[PDB]
RNA sequence: UUGUGGUAGACGAGCGUUGUAUUGGAGUUGAAGUCAAAGCGUGAGCAUUGGUGGAUCCAAUACAAGUGAGAAUGCCGGCAUGAGUAACGCUUGGGAGUGAGAAUCUCCCAAACCGAUUGACUAAGGUUUCCUGGACCAGGGUCGUCCUUCCAGGGUUAGUC
RNA sequence: UUCUCGCAGUCAGACAGUGGGGGAUAAGCUUCAUUGUCAAGAGGGGAAGAGCCCAGAUCAUUAAAUAAGGUCCCCAAAAUA
RNA sequence: AGGGGUGAAAUUCCAAUCGAAAUCCGUGAUAGCUGGUUCUCGUCGAAAUAGCUUUAAGGCUAGCGUGAGAUCACAAAUAAG
RNA sequence: GCGAAACAGUACCGUGAGGGAAAGGUGAAAAGAACCCAGAGAUGGGAGUGAAAUAGAUUCUGAAACCAUAUGCCUACAACGUGUCAGAGCACAUUAAUGUGUGAUGGCGUGCGUUUUGAAGUAUGAGCCGGCGAGUUAUGAUAGCAAGCGUUAGUUAACCA
RNA sequence: AGUUACUAAGGGCUUAUGGUGGAUGCCUUGGCACUAAUAGGCGAUGAAGGACGUGUUAACCUGCGAUAAGCUUC
């Protein structure tokens, strides 16, 4: 066969990990495909470490990942992270967020799953 | 490629042998009683003693 | 006039059905193959309805070669020993039978010597 | 002691509903409405419904324990079909069958139930023979 | 006593069907038709009992024919198999809401293509497809609370176009 | 199997033995005369074979004697010299 | 506008069709050519050759089957001479 | 049977001339199934009317192919035109019969029509079931059989009542 | 060392049931072919065939024509 979709291009899957890490930071739940959420996990991980030193180089950093929410805005979104998220974490040494399987879902039978991050 | 002679109600149902389905393993939660099958969250919203989700 | 009739066709059809029942798949079902296996089937009853005969004498004839091959001779010389001297027209079965029922047979195999 | 329910032209296949109605045929009906609520399959969502009300139906209606049913005897029979056509390359038209199903489940109540289905069976045979007998007598 | 394999093919005797005629006769105390059964005939074929069904029908002798189906790449209808196989015909992630039910609907926020266009105005055509409210038999290549589908109500206003 | 009358069908034949033509004393070849068989014909022998050998099926029998062919086992039936 | 048209010519194009459109009618065209032709039992049982044929895949007559009837001894067969 | 038993030359195909279908039956009468339970709802299960609701709006009867369920028997070292002749064990018990269903195991076994010298055919037709479907008719000729009438026989046609 | 009941993922045979499906059977405000009578046309006084409209009544069918599911008279 020939005309066929772009796909899952690479980019589409970095730029899914930084949707979804923007908005489990806004809100602090999702509920999203399982194999999509053992995935994001890892950049949630990188980037909460990332952010308990507060200098401008990881302002920076982690301006390369963030997008804006319904909630914040992005330079909201950051201040919101190194105020209350990323210090309340500062003592944890890694498992910053959990995974947890819901049911299967009506229309596709896929492992909707739970990302969220508790201490 | 086609079939050259029809395969039989006898080959067919032969062949479906394979299809049945498996029972799915079910756990009781607790903390309210319920079978939501093993290793998920029920529709409590609880799994285990920790909270992940709304009422239902 | 015009007249239908499907009456008579399906108790035709039904009648060669029922002839064919304990059969393989759809031999029992459809008509048309139900027809050639009646068909058939009657043909090796016919065939059967005589070969049988030709091979239950086969069959007193080794079970009667084996009764006198355990007393010293062998069928082909009792046969002589049955027409020639003391002219018996015993059966070729009834001969077989009375081994399953012994000791009067030994009186047949001990009786042609003489 | 039957107190069946039935639902006619489903629209999921006959062969689609058969194998969920494999897994749930002969159980207990504590270990079925749920073991059939958790399954991931289309043919499950339309059979939980009609289980819960053969349920209630056997309860209020007939009268039954509860407890003590179990379900007794599933299907899936083909329901109506519909007939559709489907364009194709060069204009051949080939025709989409849509299938159904005339789902339907019983819940018997005592574990045997089947003998006296047979029993049933032979009398209308022991009947049949008798009132041939009673025609013998035509002397 | 002599015979009795047999295609093309000649000849003879016959069964069954539909109806008409006269003659007998059965039928809601259940007629035909339909299935089932461990019957009777040399064959075409013919009875007996029971379940269903709910009003016509059987035998005897003649008569008249749309009169006897396994084949026509036969016609019409149904149903299989191939098979739950190929295909599903250019695109995402989430929050909040609704609802019995949501990937699929409403809102929000991004994200991704278009940009001499997938934008805006109209002719040709098409003929209500437009707007609001409601519904989810069928159509939608899935689902659906939703649709350009369906239902009730509505809208097109010229001295100069 | 001669004569008259009604009614057809058939006119693509094949093989084995025999005597010859064409052929190369080649063909499961072709064309003839002749005897059979098959066609239109089953059973047994032939391991299996339409055409060879024996034979010519009204139907049933879980009866007896045979023909060709055959008797260590498969496969029924034999020994002596 | 079709035993016509058009063609910077290919047998192009003439409403997905063009060595002569589409549909209606004569029309159930004709076809020595394929295919099909529906219930049973009994009696008998062939030919696949000769002559002619614008005939050779077909046809007519003879030959061979069957039915009805006669000839019934001198007719036809089968053996010896 | 008119193409057409019903809103048929309709729907539909075609630019157009033109081509061109399918399907009917509750019960005597709606007494069209209030009410209850499950469910979102259709619907289903009880109730109720009624002779029957296996008459329920899928609406006279309701075969077969076809798809599912189940008692009884067999099958996982076995070469199979799928049956037949023998034959065990098993389970039942009849249109009372040297009985019925299955059938471990032995012997035996290359379908049906067609056309052909000859086909299991590596030649062709049929996917399966049901229905439809192919030597008639008018007017004359000859032959066979039967009947009436008969040795100056026999016999009417058109037409009229 | 040896003999042999049980297994059946699934299949096969019979028998009973259930569903689809609509043949056979009964029936019909319909057609077919005919007989006996009658009559053998309609139309500038605007026909045949059609559109459009009309309701206490949605659409459709029918009747009917601004006098519009009807008006006058015997
Ligand atoms: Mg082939
Ligand atoms: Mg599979
Ligand atoms: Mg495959
Ligand atoms: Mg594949
Ligand atoms: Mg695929
Ligand atoms: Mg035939
Ligand atoms: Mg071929
Ligand atoms: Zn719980």
């Amino acid at each position: 066969s020939y005309i066929n979709k772009p796909g899952k291009t690479s980019a589409w899957r970095v730029m899914t990990v930084r949707q979804q890490v923007s908005a489990v930071l806004a809100y602090g739940k999702i509920e999203t495909t399982l194999k999509k959420a053992k995935n994001t996990q890892k950049r949630l991980d990188k980037l909460i470490t990332l952010a308990k030193v507060d200098n401008f180089n990881n302002r920076r950093q982690v301006k390369k990942w963030l997008l804006n929410t319904n909630l914040f805005d992005v330079d909201q979104l950051m201040d919101h992270l190194f105020s209350k998220v990323a210090p309340k974490y500062e003592k944890t040494p890694g498992g910053y967020s959990r995974v947890l399987k819901l049911g299967p879902r009506r229309g596709d039978a896929t492992e909707m799953a739970i990302l969220q991050l508790t201490d | 490629a086609v079939q050259q002679r029809r395969s039989s109600k006898h080959r067919r149902d032969k062949r479906r042998s394979h299809d049945a389905l498996t029972a799915q393993a079910l756990s009781v939660c607790q903390k309210c009683g319920k079978k939501k099958l093993f290793h998920r969250v029920c529709s409590c919203g609880m799994y285990g003693d920790l909270r992940v989700k709304k009422a239902y | 006039m015009r007249i239908k009739g499907g009456k008579q066709t399906r108790v035709r059809r039904k009648k060669w059905l029922k002839q064919a029942s304990g059969s393989f798949g759809t031999r029992h079902a459809s008509y048309k193959v139900a027809k050639q296996t009646v068909i058939q089937a009657a043909k090796y009853a016919y065939r059967d309805r005589r070969n049988k005969k030709r091979d239950f004498r086969s069959l007193w004839i080794l079970r009667l070669n084996a009764a006198l091959r355990e007393q010293g001779m062998t069928y082909s010389v009792f046969i002589n020993l049955l027409k020639k001297h003391n002219i018996e027209i015993n059966r070729k079965v009834l001969s077989e039978l009375a081994i399953k029922e012994p000791s009067k047979f030994n009186l047949i195999v001990q009786k042609v010597k003489s | 002691m039957i107190a069946f329910a039935k639902q006619f032209r489903v629209r999921i296949s006959p062969q689609k509903a058969r194998l969920v109605c494999q897994l749930i045929v002969g159980k207990k009906t504590a270990d079925a409405q749920n073991i059939l609520s958790n399954t991931p399959k289309k043919a499950a969502t339309l059979i939980a419904k009609l289980l819960n009300s053969a349920i209630a139906n056997a309860t209020n209606n007939h009268g039954m324990n509860g407890d003590a049913l179990y379900v007794f005897e599933c299907v899936a029979n083909q329901g109506p079909s519909m007939k559709r056509t489907i364009p194709r390359a060069k204009g051949s038209s080939n025709m989409i069958t849509k299938r159904s199903s005339n789902l339907v489940v019983k819940l018997s109540d005592n574990p045997n139930e089947r003998q006296e289905l047979i029993k049933q069976q032979k009398a209308l045979v022991k009947k049949r023979v008798e009132g041939q007998q009673k025609a013998k007598m035509a002397r």
